[PDB]
RNA sequence: CGCCGUUAGUUGCCAGCGGUUCGGCCGGGCACUCUAACGGGACUGCCCGCGAAAGCGGGAGGAAGGAGGGGACGACGUCUGGUCAGCAUGGCCCUUACGGCCUGGGCGACACACGUGCUACAAUGCCCACUACAAAGCGAUGCCACCCGGCAACGGGGAGCUAAUCGCAAAAAGGUGGGCCCAGUUCGGAUUGGGGUCUGCAACCCGACCCCAUGAAGCCGGAAUCGCUAGUAAUCGCGGAUCAGCCAUGCC
């Protein structure tokens, strides 16, 4: 039961854990349950688009976090040698609560 | 509008005699986008009308709203000066919109207590030739044929 | 019949009816009501002299209403100006107390208005 | 008023942001500060290197801090001076172990963020307007870039009403966003007073 | 703002009511988001220098 | 109406709660 | 309809100032700036200075004004 | 055996499933009737199986979830009348032509800036 | 945002089933909904009429038709438009202060006048009760469930959460039942008296909130004038940024 989460502000680099980690065996040694996507908590900046008056303004700007899941039971011994630390990414952060 | 010719938009028909004028009539019952609550006041008056009438509401209501119906309105016009009031048929489609209109109006001012019982008695006063509403429409035809020394300013 | 300090409020509900006595408000009445046993939506014309009297004997021996509590009020406005107090000269003046902007919107306690000179050379806005 | 900064407005595609690391809503303040206090100093100190975009990165408690030069040689340092203590004053601000890195710039006159640094040190330097623009767009136009443009804000000439020179080649399709077009300004801190200068690249489509 | 008055985290500032934020880019003690530690002047500014991380213009 | 403190809608529109508007 | 809960508030500066002028006698004038003290008993009699942003206006205490804070004796801005 | 149709409008989803059976409605638990309690638009939602003379021919067990019960009452309306379609694909001929099978794609407007409302400008005065 | 598919099922469900404290609560499948990555789909593409062509009217198939709907985007330039009190920046001026520091006061003054709004004048309404439906967002030195005390604001207790897994939440207009009966009223809630909670070193000037009492003007508004063409107007309520708290009836 491997649970390990996914954080981060880009969607496509997130990816590049679930393209890589269910590469193990995932009709061979445990199931692996998948990346699992999640909502994504998204955070707006609404601001007046310059300095003194114009309150009628404004410009729009959005910070989405996006998140993953995976679980994977029968935390193998091969399996987890391999999806251990052979990762990429840098905009991705993980917690891990097996 | 400039550049289209405006479509009239078809609405749906009614959920009960299924006539479309009479959804038409329930729209301008409402006020606040309450539907329910106009609809639930609309039929109520028709319940209003069967024990008052052995006749079935839908009959007086088509009644009514024909009665209503003004054949002819004056409207202004500058010509060289002052304002004219020139009088001009009147389109089937604002025939229509004015006696549901007028309808709903006369209705709200009758002295009744529950609205349903205002729509009720002025739909069967109207259909009767009688009531506000029906003064407003005798009124309005009263104004033009009353301007006729200007009636060949079509307009 | 009287309730309270010369009070007679007869054809409408008890607890309503009630209202219409000085200090009484919407709760007082129907507390009074539960603590009497009396049926609230009974018409004042419609109530037992026996429940009247119970309703008189606690009303009046429970709270102070009418005049006397006029009095009360009147008198504690009279000492927060008697006393150098703020909201004293507040009440002296006819201005709000509760802390309220008085450049616009002070009408209800300075009653019609005193229109005078506005303006004469600018914008009149 | 009108016009959005064109990076700003293709942050999305076709360019990709300044420093991409993720950070929960507690940390990420500070380790944005940072960047700032980082992105400063460098700015200031690798200036004669001349520099576009300071890219910076983040892990296990690391930072990337990759600056993007045209003379790494300068940015360096002889057998490695430079390259040194700038690991020692940034370390200082991040104690997450700040390595360092240098890249050089395939063509400096396809670098908006350095061809408008070039026309600036002209105009602070005493130089004509109308041509310094000519040329820098010749320049940038002169190794490929399908367009180009430069603008040189007021007081042209030291005068004493502000006015703006423009000078543009090719496309610049600014309201298109697959457009990569690259951006650049530099202030002009002159005897009179400053003059900002903007520089605009159209390079690639798709 | 002025130089002098530039100091939020001047710490022990005798009560914690007294403290306030104030802008770490511009000393802007007016509109300074708390995700940020900016004004809204400067938050706009470093979002167009994609130099806010995965700060985007958002459009629905 | 919302202007009534005393009262449910009252409560409501200044988003409280009392013996006019328990939590549950 | 004021509040402070449970814990009457009065600053220090006189509260112990006072209570010094209650082991000798009275006292003339007592200057000060915390209008923020709600006036306690032990005050009665004593002529406190209270500051209005221009100067110092001698206010009398007298039960009368018993939880009244100092400032509202001290009226603020000038009005015709 | 049974026949399934999704069903979507303005935010209200409902899940449609149709048996031969005699007519009662399971609308999330409780009767059609019971949910749609006293508001004359419910019988709509019912009108697609009228539109093929069905209805005591069917069973219907319905669950929604998002939205507002006149939006529900309209997502309702097109699942009974897909799951409709997948009970008999010739079922469109009629079901159609009344609309039935059109997705109501109209939705809350977003809420612009300068604006109360989106559209809804505020008003001003000199001008 | 609107339809369909693929990929992933600690959201989902009697779908067909077996366990029921009959709560999808355990088993347990992920089908459907949803989540979100990606991908398909419309192109006047087809039929008919008109046309030199572009294209215009009309029709079928289709979730969608001919810019399907809403955004982001705003040319050369104009207004010597706005801002040097965001920030830079040339010039000018200040030094023992046109610097700095505090405590207190002021920006909250009021005879008046205007803009923008809130709440109303009520019965297609108001009150009470019971009861059904959202979306998008938030949770530390916080969001705070079911508990206890208080009419209550709130106080003490204390579980879960670290948040599609806990909490804010009750959505409100709605529906059902009952009350009021046309009255300045069970309309309106201004103002003022009293008692009290909380945040804060501290609420007099200058906070919000609760409870009792008080219960104003207002019976739909002169000249004139504003918004809006469809899920729009109108109407109903919910969230958030700022933020200890809050004068937000503002803004998004
Ligand atoms: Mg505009
Ligand atoms: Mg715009
Ligand atoms: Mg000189
Ligand atoms: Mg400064
Ligand atoms: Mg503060
Ligand atoms: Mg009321
Ligand atoms: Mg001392
Ligand atoms: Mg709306
Ligand atoms: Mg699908
Ligand atoms: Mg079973
Ligand atoms: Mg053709
Ligand atoms: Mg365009
Ligand atoms: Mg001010
Ligand atoms: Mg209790
Ligand atoms: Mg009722
Ligand atoms: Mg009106
Ligand atoms: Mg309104
Ligand atoms: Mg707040
Ligand atoms: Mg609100
Ligand atoms: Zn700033």
């Amino acid at each position: 039961k491997i649970r390990i989460k996914l954080r981060g502000f880009d969607h496509k680099t997130l990816d590049a854990s679930a393209q890589k980690i269910v590469e193990a065996a995932r009709r061979s040694g445990a199931q692996v349950s998948g990346p699992i996507p999640l909502p994504t908590r998204v955070r707006r900046f609404t601001v007046i688009r310059g300095p003194f008056k114009h309150k009628d303004s404004r410009e729009h700007f959005e910070l989405r976090t996006h998140n993953r899941l995976v679980d994977i039971i029968n935390p193998n011994r091969k399996t987890i040698e391999q999806l251990m630390t052979l990762d990429l990414p840098t905009g991705v952060e993980i917690e891990i609560k097996t | 509008a400039r550049r289209r010719r405006a479509e009239v938009r078809q609405l749906q028909p009614d959920l009960v005699y299924g006539d479309v004028l009479v959804t038409a009539f329930i729209n301008k019952i409402m006020r606040d986008g309450k539907k329910n609550l106009a609809a639930r006041i609309f039929y109520d008056a028709c319940k209003i009308i069967q024990e008052k009438t052995g006749q079935e509401p839908l009959k007086v209501f088509k009644q009514a709203v024909e009665n209503v119906k003004p054949r002819m309105e004056v409207r202004s016009r500058r010509v060289g000066g002052a304002n004219y009031q020139v009088p001009m048929e009147v389109s089937p489609r604002r025939q229509q919109s004015l006696a549901l209109r007028w309808l709903v109006q006369a209705a709200n001012q009758r002295p009744e207590r529950r609205a349903a019982v205002r729509i009720a008695h002025e739909l069967m006063d109207a259909a009767e030739g009688k009531g506000g509403a029906v003064k407003k429409k005798e009124d309005v035809e009263r104004m033009a044929e009353a301007n006729r020394a200007y009636a060949h300013y079509r307009w | 019949a009287r309730i309270a300090g010369v009070e007679i409020p007869r054809n409408k509900r008890v607890d309503v009816a009630l209202t219409y006595i000085y200090g009484i408000g919407k709760a007082r009445a129907k507390e009074a009501l539960e603590k009497t046993g009396i049926n609230p939506a009974t018409r004042v014309k419609d109530l037992t002299e026996a429940e009247v009297v119970r309703l008189r004997e606690y009303v009046e021996n429970t709270w102070k209403l009418e005049g006397e509590l006029r009095a009360e009020v009147a008198a504690n406005i009279k000492r927060l100006m008697d006393i150098g107090c703020y909201r004293g000269l507040r009440h002296r003046r006819g201005l709000p107390v509760r802390g309220q902007r008085t450049r616009t919107n002070a009408r209800t306690r300075k009653g019609p208005r005193k229109t005078v000179a506005g303006k004469k050379k600018a914008p009149r806005k | 008023g009108n016009k959005i900064h064109p990076i700003g407005f293709r942050l999305g595609i076709t360019r990709d942001w300044e420093s991409r690391w993720y950070a929960g809503k507690k940390q990420y303040r500070h380790l944005l500060l940072e960047d700032q206090r980082i992105r400063g100093l460098l700015e200031k100190e690798l200036y004669s290197a001349g520099l576009a975009r300071v890219d910076i990165e983040r892990a296990a408690d690391n930072v990337a801090v990759t600056v993007h030069v045209a003379k790494p040689g300068v940015v360096i340092g002889r057998g490695g001076e430079r390259i040194r203590v700038l690991r020692e004053e940034l370390a200082k601000l991040t104690g997450k172990n700040v390595a360092l890195n240098v890249q050089e710039v395939q063509n400096p006159n396809l670098s908006a963020p350095l061809v408008a640094q070039r026309v600036a040190e002209q105009i602070e330097r005493r130089f004509a307007v109308r041509r310094a623009i000519k040329q820098a767009v010749q320049r940038v136009m002169e190794s490929g870039a399908k367009g180009a443009k430069v603008i040189v804000s007021g007081r042209i000439g030291g005068a004493e009403q502000a006015r703006t020179e423009w000078a543009a080649q090719g496309r610049v399709p600014l309201h298109t966003l697959r457009a990569n077009i690259d951006y650049g300004f530099a202030l002009a801190r002159t005897t009179y007073g400053v003059l900002g200068v903007k520089a605009y690249i159209f390079l690639g489509e798709v | 703002a002025r130089k002098a008055l530039i100091e939020k985290a001047k710490r022990t500032p005798k009560f914690k009511v007294r403290a306030y934020t104030r802008c770490v880019r511009c000393g802007r003690a007016r509109s300074v988001y708390r995700f940020f530690g900016l004004c809204r002047i400067c938050l706009r500014e470093l979002a167009h220098k994609g130099q806010l991380p995965g700060v985007r213009k958002a459009s629905w | 109406g919302k202007g009534d403190r005393r009262t449910r809608r009252g409560k409501i529109w200044r988003g409280t709660y009392g013996k006019y508007r328990p939590r549950k | 309809p004021r509040s402070l809960k449970k814990g009457v508030f009065v600053d220090d500066h006189l509260l112990e100032k006072v209570l010094e002028l209650n082991a000798k006698g009275e006292k003339r004038l007592i200057k000060t700036w915390s209008r923020r003290s709600t006036i306690v008993p032990e005050m009665v009699g004593h002529t406190i200075a209270v500051y209005n942003g221009k100067q110092h206006v001698p206010v009398y205490i007298t039960e009368n004004m018993v939880g009244h804070k100092l400032g509202e004796f001290a009226p603020t801005r000038t009005y015709r | 055996e049974q026949y399934y149709g999704t069903g979507r409008r303005k935010e209200a989803v409902a899940r449609v499933f149709l048996r031969p059976g005699n007519g009662k409605v399971t609308v999330n638990g409780q009767d059609f009737n019971e949910y749609f309690q006293g508001l004359v638009r419910a019988v709509a939602a019912l009108e697609p199986l009228r539109a093929v003379d069905a209805l005591g021919r069917f069973d219907a067990y319905i669950t929604v979830r998002g939205g507002g019960k006149s939006g529900q009452i309209d997502a309702i309306k097109l699942g009974i009348a897909r799951a409709l379609v997948q009970y008999n694909p010739d079922y469109r001929a009629k079901l159609k032509p009344l609309g039935f099978l059109t997705r109501d794609a109209r939705v809350v407007e977003r809420k612009k800036y300068g604006k109360h409302k989106a559209r809804r400008a505020p008003q001003y005065s000199k001008r």
